[PDB]
RNA sequence: CUCCUGCUUAUG
RNA sequence: AGCAGUAGCAAGGAG
C-alpha cells in the first residue's frame, strides 16, 4: 500500500532538479525536516530594503495627472461599415407574403425607380471610378432581370477578391536558385491617426428623435400579479417607450436585418456572389413599412475558421455633400435628384469595398443585446435611490431628478446641462452602441486604464490623499494602447474634458 | 453643444458607474496565425529574469541546464522583476506561518488530503478541460488521450488492471523505466520508440494563443501539458486546496466578502491613539514567469515533513517533471518574396537552418534561446505557465502576508492568483515608507514582483479586488458575460427553459436588478422565436411555419395554452423562471393537442425538461472524406460496446461500474447468473437453456482464440 | 426470453475480428472512458450553428416508418417535408413538427407524465396557492450558507441514494451489504411494490426516484428565515435594495 | 504571366 | 484593392 514504485531514471531525475547549495534529493530533505528559523532573516531583509531607490509620489503636492497625449495627426476617418447620419431610404408599405430579402430587393426595383439612377464615369473623388461604374451597371441590369447572381466579368473578379492570395508552398520542395527569390519576412505594426470632430454630430444625431415609430422587434409582455412585476413593467414600458424612436434604433436595425441576411447567405451559398438589400422595418401612421438605405454584395465566403474575412462591396444612398476628411475611404459618384417635401434636392450615391468576418457577424446579428446594461445602470441609479430614502417614490424620482451631461464647446468650467433621467437613458443606449461597433484592442486596454483613473476620481471627490508608486510607466501604457480607433480617441480627449470640470472643484489635476 | 458620458461620477458613486465603462458588449480580441513569438517571448523573458549565469550540465537531456534558486548576481536595477528565490527566507516564513495557528497544522491538513488521495478513482481524471496526446501529437480531450496512454500499455507490455490512482502512477513511473514503448500512428500501423525520447516526449507541454481574453492589447501564450502530469497535479493540487480552504487571509474556494468586512472592522479594532490604516491595491505582474517550480519542491518537501512514506515521495514528482519540461513552440513562420506572391512555410524543425529569413525581433528572439533548443521544442525549467498549480502560490501569499519583524507597525490584507489587498498600519509617513518598502522587500526576496504600475491606495475602503470595486460603504458587483445567455443550441425545448436557468443562476449570484431579467428574459425570448421561426399567431408572419400554425388555429379551443415552439405567447415572468414553460402550460391544454405533443411514438424523439420537441441534426460532410474516417469507425465500435455492455447491466448509467476483470466476462458471468435465477424460477426448457449455453460457449471459444 | 436475444447479439458482436481485441482486454471501470470518444473539440459556438442549421431546408434526421405510416408527403401548397436521400433514417423539416404537432395522431398519456415529474408539479402548485404584499425598499444582505431547497420528507444525503436506486430497480449487481439498510429496507419493502410493473423505463425509474428524496443543497446568498420552502422563491423575494414578503400561511 | 475545376432556396 | 494588427485571410493545381 504505502509503496510508490522508485524507479530507475525518476530518481536521477529527482537528484538533478534540487537547488545549487545540495547534492541529492536525500540531503534536502533530511535539512527540511531539521529546519528551524534564526533572526538573521530580518538584516537580509534590511539589506534588501537599504540596495531599493523608490519613493511612494502623493497627490496634494505633486498633482502632475496632466492630460493624455492626443496624437496631432491626420484626422481618423470614419470607419464604420455603413453609413449612420448620412443615410437615405425608400419607402413602401409592407407586402406580408414578399418578404424575403430578394423580393424586396425586387420589389424595390420597381418601387424605387432605378432606371433614373444614372451615373457618370467621372466621380468626385476617389481611388477607382471604371470599375465601381461598370460593377453598379451589372448590378442594376442584374436586379432588372431578377435574379441575384453576378456572371463572371472583370470587374467582379478585382474588387471582390478572386485569384488574390500567396501560393503557400510547404518545405518539401523548395528549389534553391542563387540570388533569385530572395525571400524574407517584415512586420510593421498599425497606423496612427489624429482627433475626430464628426464624432459628436453623429453622438449628438445618434440620441435624437427622429416621423417612423417602432424601429426594434422587441416581444410581447408577460403577465404580472401583484408582486414587483408591475415595477419591472412599468420600467420597460417607460424606457422602451423611449428607446424605439431614436436614430440608434434605426441603425441597430439596420445591423440587425442586414447582417442577418448576409449571414444566412454566407450559409447557404459559399463560392457565388449574392446581391443583398441594406434596410429596415418600421411603423409609419400605423402601416408597418420598410426602406431600403443601399445594395451590399457579397464576395464568395468560404467560412472554414473562426477567421476568413469576406469581401463586402457597398453602394449606398446619401443626399448631402462628401468630404476628403470624414469620409476618406469611399469613391462619391452623383446619383441624381430627389424630390423632398418640406424643394428637389441631389443624390449622391456612396462607393465602398470592406470586409465582415464569421466571428464579427454573431456580435453584430445578435445587436439586441444592448439594452441589458442601459437598463441595469439606470436602476442601480433609482434603487440606489430608494435604498437611501426607504420609501416607494419612483414614479416622481423619474421626472424631478437631473443628471449633468454635455458641457458646451467655448466653455467648460461648470457649464453643463442637466437633463431628465430618461434623456440620460437616451445617450446611455447610444454608448452602449458605440461600444457594441468599435470594439478592438485599443479599447480594451483603454477601458481598464480609464477604470484606474476613474479610482482616482473618486478619490479625489471625497479627500483620501491617494498616492501612486509610478507614473512614468502609467502613461506608458495609456498613451501606449491608443493609436488609431475613433471611439478611443474621443473618449481619451472627454476623458480630459473631465479632468478639466473636476479640476474646477478638487485638487490633484492641471489645466 | 459637446456631449461627454463620464459627468455622471460627478455626483454619483464608482458603486453605479462603473458597469458604464466595460467594453464587454463588442467583439472579443482573437489572435491570427502562428504562436510562436509569444512563446519565444515568454522562454526568453524566463531567462532574462533568473539573473543568474550558473549552467549545470545533464546527463539525461542532451541540454544544458541553468538553475533558479540561491544563485544571484545582483544588479542595481531591482525593481526590474527577479526570478530567484532564497529558500531559507522562505521556509523562515513557513516555520514562522504554521506557529500562527495551530502546532500540528501540516499533519493534519496532509492526512485529510491522504485521506481524500487512497479514495479516488482514476475517472476523476477525465473530468477536465483538454490535454496533449503525444500518440499523434495533437490536442485531444480528456477521455480520448487517456485511452491513447493507457492503449500504449496495454499494447506495449502486459495489460492494465490497476482501477486507482496510485497504480497507475506507478505505472506511468514503470513505463519510464520501460527500454521501449510501442504505440500506433496512420491505416492503422504500429510503431516503436526508444527510452530516452519517450522522456522527452512525456514531459512535453503544448503552448497555444489565448483566444478571447478581455483585457489586454497585447497577446498572450497559454500551456496545456501532457498526460503523464494530470494526475500529479490533481494530488498538489487538492493538498493545497484543503490547505487554501484551511486558512482565513485566501480567497479562492468561495466567500470573498465577509472576510473583508471581519478584517476591516477587526483590524480597525486593534488601533492606538496615533496609528490609523492605508490600504494598497495591487496586481503582482509577470507572475507565471517568477514561480519556480524548485521553491515548491523545497516547500512541499517541508509540509510533508510528517505524514507518511507514500505521501513524502508521492507530492515531489509533478516539482520535477515542471523543472525540466519542454515547450513547443508553435508551427514556424512563413517567408516571401519582394513582390508578395509565393509565401513559404518554415516550420519549428528547420527553424535552426533557415535562421538567415528572419527579422530584428526573431532573430534577438532567437539567439538568447538558442543553447536550450531540441529539435521541436524547448528547454525550460523554472517557469509556472498557465493551467498548472494555481492553489500553490496564493499559500505563497499567505506567507508573505503573514511575516512578523519583531512601534507597533504592521499589515495585513488578502490575496488571490495574482491579486491582493493590503491594509498598513502605522503612525507617520516615512514610516508607510519603510513598511511598504518592507512588504516589496519580502515579496522581491521571496519571488513575488509587485508592479508598481497598477498599485495605489487611500486610507479607508476604496479598494479593488478581482473586479470588485469596495467603496466606502456599498458594493459593486462582477460584469457578467452576456453570451452566456444563449450558448444553449440543441433542442426547441431546451433552449428556453435553459436561457431561463441562466437567467435565475446569474440573478441569485449577481446583482441583477428585477427589470434587467426581465428585459434580458425577452430578449432571450425574441432571440428564440427568431432562430426556430415561430412567431405568435396574431403576428403577421407567413414562413413555411406559419402557414400550418395560421391554417389549423381553428381546431385549438384555448389559445393561451399553445407552446412557444408552436406559436403561443410568453406566460413565464420573474417569479416563475423555476418552472419550465410545458409544466406551466398543461392544465390548459387542448386534450387532442397534448395527447398529440406528447405522444412517445414520434418520427423525431424515438431512434432537464421534458422531451416531446427533441430532435437530432444532421452531421457534417467533411466527416468522412479525410483520413480520419476509421477514427469514426472506432467510435462506432466503442459505442457499439458500450450499448451491448449497457444491455447487460440494466442500471449502469446510475452507478459508476467498478471492478477490475473484464468486461466480456462480467457479461459471460452475469448471462449465466441470471439463466440460473430465471431458470429455476422461470424458464425451464432443455432447448433455450442449451442453446444459451451453446451461444455462450461458442461465443467464448471464438473470444478466446 | 430477453437472455436468447442478448446471447443472439453477443454471440453476433463476437463474430468481428477486429472487435475481440477491444472488450476482454480492457477493464470494467473503462466503461466510462469508452463512453466518451467525443474527438470534436469543443462545438464552441452551438446557437451559431444551430442558426445555420434552422436555415436550411432539411436539418432534421428522422424515422421513416412512423413517417409514411400516418404523415403526408408535402402540405397544401409547397411545403417540404420529406427526402430520399441517406440505416434508413429520413431527413425532413421542422413543419412536420408543426404537422405533427397539429394533425397527428393522440394517445392518452396524462397520467404517465403527471407522475414521472411529480417534483416540477408540486413547485407549481406550492406556486399558485401563495399570496404576496408591498415592497419594503430597504438595504439587505447576508452571507453565504449552505441550504437545502426542496421540501422533500425524507431527507437521504447523496449515498443512499445511489444505494438507495441499486437496491429498489437492479439488486443482482448492486451494492456490498452496508448497515444503512435495515429501516431503508423497509423502505424498500415500499417501493418495490410501486416501481414492479410500469410502462417506465429503468433510467426514467432512476432519474424519478432521486428527485422526490434529495433535498438540493446549494451554496447560496440567503437572508430572514432558512425554510427549505421558501428557497426555490429565493430570486423572488428580495433582491439587494428591495425586498417583498407578506405570506401568512 | 499563361492554362484546367462545384451542389446546398434562406421568410423578426 | 480590402479587412486586420505584431500575422494571417483574401480558391486549388501545372508550367
Amino acid at each position: 500500500e504505502l509503496e510508490m514504485y522508485k524507479s530507475k531514471l525518476f530518481i536521477a531525475m529527482r537528484d538533478e532538479s534540487v537547488p545549487l547549495p545540495y547534492i541529492n534529493y536525500e540531503h534536502l530533505r533530511t535539512r527540511c525536516e531539521t529546519f528551524k528559523r534564526n533572526q538573521a532573516e530580518c538584516e537580509a531583509k534590511v539589506a534588501d530594503v537599504a540596495s531599493r531607490l523608490k519613493i511612494k509620489l502623493e497627490h496634494l503636492e505633486e498633482n502632475k495627472l496632466r492630460p493624455l497625449e492626443i496624437p496631432k495627426e491626420k484626422e481618423a476617418p470614419y470607419t464604420h461599415k455603413f453609413l449612420m447620419k448620412d443615410a437615405w431610404f425608400f419607402a413602401k408599405p409592407h407586402d406580408s407574403e414578399r418578404a424575403q430579402p430578394q423580393q424586396i430587393l425586387y420589389d424595390f426595383f420597381e418601387a424605387a425607380n432605378m432606371g433614373f439612377m444614372t451615373t457618370s464615369p467621372k466621380p468626385i473623388f476617389g481611388k477607382q471610378g471604371l470599375m465601381y461604374h461598370s460593377l453598379w451597371g451589372q448590378t442594376k441590369r442584374a436586379i432588372k432581370d431578377k435574379r441575384n447572381e453576378l456572371e463572371p466579368s472583370e470587374q467582379r473578379d478585382f474588387l471582390c477578391g478572386i485569384g488574390r492570395a500567396s501560393k503557400k508552398i510547404q518545405e518539401d520542395k523548395w528549389q534553391e536558385s542563387r540570388e533569385e527569390e530572395f525571400k524574407q519576412e517584415e512586420t510593421k505594426g498599425a497606423a496612427k491617426r489624429g482627433f475626430p470632430t464628426w464624432f459628436n454630430e453623429e453622438w449628438l444625431w445618434a440620441m435624437r428623435d427622429s416621423k417612423i415609430g417602432d424601429w426594434i422587434p422587441m416581444a410581447e409582455m408577460p403577465p404580472c400579479k401583484n408582486e414587483m412585476e408591475d415595477y419591472a413593467k412599468k420600467m420597460c414600458e417607460e424606457l422602451e417607450s423611449k428607446i424605439q424612436g431614436t436614430n440608434c434604433a434605426r441603425e441597430m436595425s439596420k445591423l440587425i436585418h442586414t447582417i442577418g441576411s448576409l449571414h444566412t447567405e454566407c450559409r447557404n451559398f459559399p463560392g457565388k456572389v449574392k446581391i443583398v438589400p441594406i434596410y429596415c422595418r418600421g411603423t409609419l401612421r400605423g402601416e408597418s413599412t420598410d426602406c431600403l438605405f443601399g445594395i451590399a454584395i457579397k464576395g464568395k465566403s468560404h467560412l472554414n475558421k473562426d477567421d476568413g474575412m469576406y469581401t463586402v462591396v457597398t453602394f449606398e444612398f446619401s443626399t448631402e455633400e462628401p468630404n476628403p476628411s470624414k469620409h476618406e475611404k469611399y469613391t462619391v459618384f452623383e446619383a441624381g435628384t430627389v424630390p423632398v417635401e418640406a424643394k428637389e434636392k441631389k443624390l449622391f450615391l456612396y462607393c465602398r469595398t470592406t470586409g465582415m468576418s464569421k466571428l464579427k457577424n454573431d456580435w453584430f446579428s445578435k445587436c439586441r443585446r444592448c439594452l441589458i446594461p442601459t437598463m441595469e445602470t439606470v436602476e442601480q441609479i433609482v434603487l440606489k435611490e430608494c435604498a437611501l430614502k426607504e420609501e416607494n417614490r419612483v414614479s416622481e424620482m423619474l421626472e424631478n431628478k437631473r443628471a449633468w451631461i454635455a458641457h458646451e464647446n467655448g466653455e467648460n468650467l461648470t457649464r453643463l446641462v442637466s437633463t431628465k433621467l430618461k434623456d440620460l437613458c437616451r445617450m446611455l443606449i447610444v454608448t452602449q452602441f458605440y461600444y457594441c461597433i468599435y470594439n478592438d484592442n485599443q479599447l480594451e486596454g483603454f477601458c481598464n486604464e480609464q477604470k484606474k483613473f476613474l479610482m482616482f476620481l473618486q478619490a479625489d471627490k471625497d479627500s483620501k490623499s491617494a498616492f501612486t508608486f509610478n507614473q512614468k510607466g502609467l502613461y506608458e501604457k495609456i498613451e501606449e494602447c491608443i493609436v488609431s480607433n475613433p471611439l478611443c480617441i474621443f473618449l481619451a480627449d472627454r476623458l480630459n474634458k473631465l479632468f478639466l470640470v473636476a479640476k474646477s472643484n478638487g485638487a490633484k489635476y492641471f489645466e | 453643444m459637446e456631449i461627454n458620458p463620464y459627468l455622471l461620477m460627478l455626483n454619483n458613486d464608482i458603486t453605479s458607474m462603473i458597469s458604464l465603462t466595460y467594453p464587454y458588449t463588442g467583439a472579443p480580441p482573437m489572435s491570427h496565425g502562428t504562436s510562436t513569438k509569444y512563446s519565444m517571448e515568454t522562454v526568453s523573458r524566463t531567462y532574462s529574469y533568473s539573473r543568474t549565469k550558473k549552467e549545470v550540465p545533464s546527463g539525461i537531456f542532451p541540454i544544458e541546464r541553468r538553475k533558479f534558486c540561491n544563485t544571484i548576481e545582483d544588479k542595481e536595477n531591482l525593481e526590474k522583476p527577479n526570478g530567484n528565490v532564497d529558500i531559507n527566507f522562505m521556509l523562515s516564513l513557513a516555520e514562522m506561518l504554521e506557529e500562527k495557528m495551530g502546532k500540528g497544522f501540516f499533519k493534519f491538513c496532509a492526512n485529510e488530503a491522504e485521506a481524500e488521495i487512497l479514495k479516488m478513482h482514476f475517472s476523476k481524471l477525465t473530468e477536465g478541460r483538454q490535454t496533449y496526446d503525444w500518440t499523434s501529437e495533437r490536442n485531444m480531450p480528456a477521455a480520448t488521450a487517456l485511452q491513447l496512454t493507457v492503449d500504449a500499455i496495454q499494447e506495449t507490455q502486459g495489460t492494465f488492471k490497476g482501477t486507482t490512482m496510485v497504480e497507475y502512477c506507478n505505472k506511468i513511473l514503470e513505463m519510464m523505466d520501460w527500454p521501449e514503448v510501442k504505440f500506433k500512428k496512420v491505416t492503422l500501423m504500429i510503431t516503436k520508440i526508444g527510452r530516452e525520447e519517450f522522456i522527452k516526449r512525456i514531459c512535453t507541454i503544448n503552448t497555444m494563443a489565448k483566444d478571447g481574453e478581455r483585457g489586454k492589447y497585447k497577446r498572450r501564450a497559454i500551456a496545456t501539458p501532457g498526460m503523464g502530469i494530470r494526475p500529479f497535479s490533481k494530488i498538489v493540487e487538492t493538498l493545497a486546496q484543503k490547505i487554501c480552504e484551511r486558512l482565513a487571509e485566501s480567497g479562492l474556494p468561495v466567500e470573498k466578502k465577509a472576510k473583508l468586512k471581519t478584517t476591516v472592522s477587526s483590524t480597525n479594532s486593534k488601533l492606538q491613539e496615533g496609528q490609523f490604516m492605508v490600504n494598497i491595491t495591487g496586481d503582482n505582474s509577470k507572475w507565471n514567469e517568477c514561480q519556480q517550480p524548485e521553491a515548491y519542491l523545497a516547500m512541499l518537501a517541508y509540509i510533508t515533513k510528517d505524514s507518511s512514506n507514500l505521501m513524502k515521495d508521492l507530492c515531489s514528482v509533478a516539482p520535477t517533471l515542471f523543472c525540466n519540461k519542454y515547450v513547443k513552440m508553435g508551427q514556424g513562420f512563413r517567408a516571401k518574396n519582394k513582390r508578395k506572391t509565393k509565401e513559404i512555410v518554415i516550420p519549428a524543425k528547420k527553424m535552426k537552418e533557415r535562421k538567415e529569413l528572419m527579422n530584428a525581433e526573431w532573430r534577438d528572439l532567437f539567439e538568447t534561446i538558442e543553447p536550450y533548443m531540441d529539435g521541436e521544442c524547448c528547454f525550460l525549467g523554472g517557469g509556472m505557465l498557465m493551467g498548472m498549480f494555481n492553489m500553490l502560490s496564493t499559500v505563497f501569499g499567505v506567507m508573505t502576508l503573514n511575516y512578523r519583524e519583531e512601534r507597533n507597525c504592521y499589515w495585513t490584507g488578502l490575496q488571490s492568483s495574482d491579486d491582493f489587498v493590503l491594509f498598513c498600519i502605522s503612525r507617520t509617513w516615512p514610516e508607510m515608507e519603510m513598511t511598504i518598502l518592507k512588504f516589496i522587500a519580502v515579496c522581491k526576496l521571496m519571488g513575488i514582483n509587485m508592479s508598481l504600475e497598477k498599485s495605489y491606495g487611500c486610507l479607508p475602503e476604496l479598494f479593488e479586488f478581482t473586479s470588485m470595486f469596495f467603496s466606502g460603504d456599498f458594493v459593486s458587483n462582477i460584469a457578467l458575460e452576456l453570451p452566456a445567455f444563449t450558448t444553449a443550441g440543441m433542442n426547441e425545448g431546451t433552449d428556453f427553459t435553459a436561457a431561463m436557468s441562466v437567467i435565475r443562476t446569474n440573478m441569485i449570484n449577481n446583482g441583477l436588478s428585477p427589470g434587467t431579467a426581465l428585459m434580458a428574459l425577452r430578449i432571450c425570448l425574441q432571440e428564440f422565436r427568431a432562430t426556430y421561426r415561430v412567431h405568435p399567431y396574431d403576428s403577421g408572419v407567413k414562413n413555411h411555419r406559419m402557414k400550418i400554425i395560421r391554417k389549423f388555429i381553428e381546431t385549438i379551443e384555448n389559445k393561451d395554452g399553445l407552446l412557444i415552439s408552436d406559436g403561443g405567447k410568453l406566460m413565464n415572468n420573474i417569479s416563475s423562471l423555476h418552472i419550465p414553460e410545458e409544466i406551466l402550460k398543461e392544465d390548459l391544454m387542448d386534450p387532442s393537442y397534448r395527447n398529440r405533443v406528447f405522444n412517445p411514438r414520434n418520427p423525431f424523439t424515438q431512434f432537464a425538461v421534458v422531451s416531446t420537441h427533441s430532435f437530432r441534426t444532421r452531421s457534417n460532410r467533411t466527416l468522412l472524406n479525410t483520413d480520419m474516417r476509421a477514427m469514426a469507425l472506432e467510435e462506432k465500435r466503442y459505442q457499439v460496446v458500450c450499448n451491448m455492455y449497457r444491455s447487460v447491466f440494466e442500471s449502469a448509467d446510475v452507478n459508476t461500474p467498478i471492478g477490475s476483470m473484464s468486461m466480456g466476462e462480467a457479461i459471460e458471468a452475469k448471462i449465466l447468473d441470471r439463466a440460473r435465477t430465471q431458470f429455476e424460477n422461470g424458464i425451464i426448457g432443455g432447448e433455450e437453456y442449451s442453446e444459451i449455453k451453446r451461444l455462450i460457449e461458442d461465443a467464448k471459444r471464438q473470444r478466446l482464440s | 426470453s430477453l437472455l436468447l436475444t442478448l446471447a443472439k447479439e453477443y454471440a453476433n458482436l463476437t463474430k468481428d475480428k477486429k472487435s475481440c481485441k477491444l472488450l476482454s482486454q480492457g477493464t470494467v471501470s473503462s466503461y466510462t472512458t469508452f463512453k466518451k470518444w467525443t474527438t470534436s473539440r469543443k462545438e464552441k459556438n452551438p446557437s451559431l450553428r444551430m442558426r445555420w442549421a434552422m436555415g436550411s431546408k432539411f436539418p432534421i434526421m428522422a424515422n421513416r416508418e412512423i413517417l409514411e405510416e400516418a404523415g403526408i408527403p408535402e402540405q397544401w401548397e409547397g411545403i417540404d417535408l420529406w427526402s430520399k436521400k441517406d440505416l434508413g433514417m429520413v431527413l425532413a423539416s421542422p413543419a412536420a413538427i408543426t404537422y405533427w404537432n397539429f394533425c397527428g395522431p393522440g394517445v392518452d398519456n396524462s397520467s404517465v407524465i403527471k407522475d414521472v415529474y411529480k417534483a416540477k408539479f408540486m413547485k407549481k402548485e406550492r406556486w399558485r396557492e401563495t399570496l404576496w404584499g408591498p415592497m419594503n425598499f430597504e438595504l439587505v444582505g447576508k452571507q453565504r450558507r449552505v441550504v437545502e431547497t426542496q421540501p422533500v420528507e425524507i431527507k437521504l444525503n447523496q449515498k443512499e441514494i445511489k444505494e438507495l436506486t441499486m437496491w429498489v430497480l437492479f439488486e443482482d449487481e448492486a451494492n456490498l451489504a452496508s448497515k444503512f439498510i435495515q429501516e431503508n429496507f423497509s423502505l424498500v419493502l415500499s417501493l418495490r411494490e410501486l416501481y414492479k410493473g410500469k410502462a417506465v423505463n429503468k433510467d426514467v425509474a432512476a432519474f424519478m426516484i432521486a428527485h422526490q428524496f434529495s433535498p438540493e443543497k446549494r451554496f447560496l446568498p440567503t437572508f430572514g428565515p432558512i425554510r427549505p420552502e421558501r428557497m426555490e422563491l429565493l430570486h423572488c423575494l428580495g433582491g439587494d435594495f428591495w425586498k417583498i414578503e407578506a405570506v401568512t400561511a
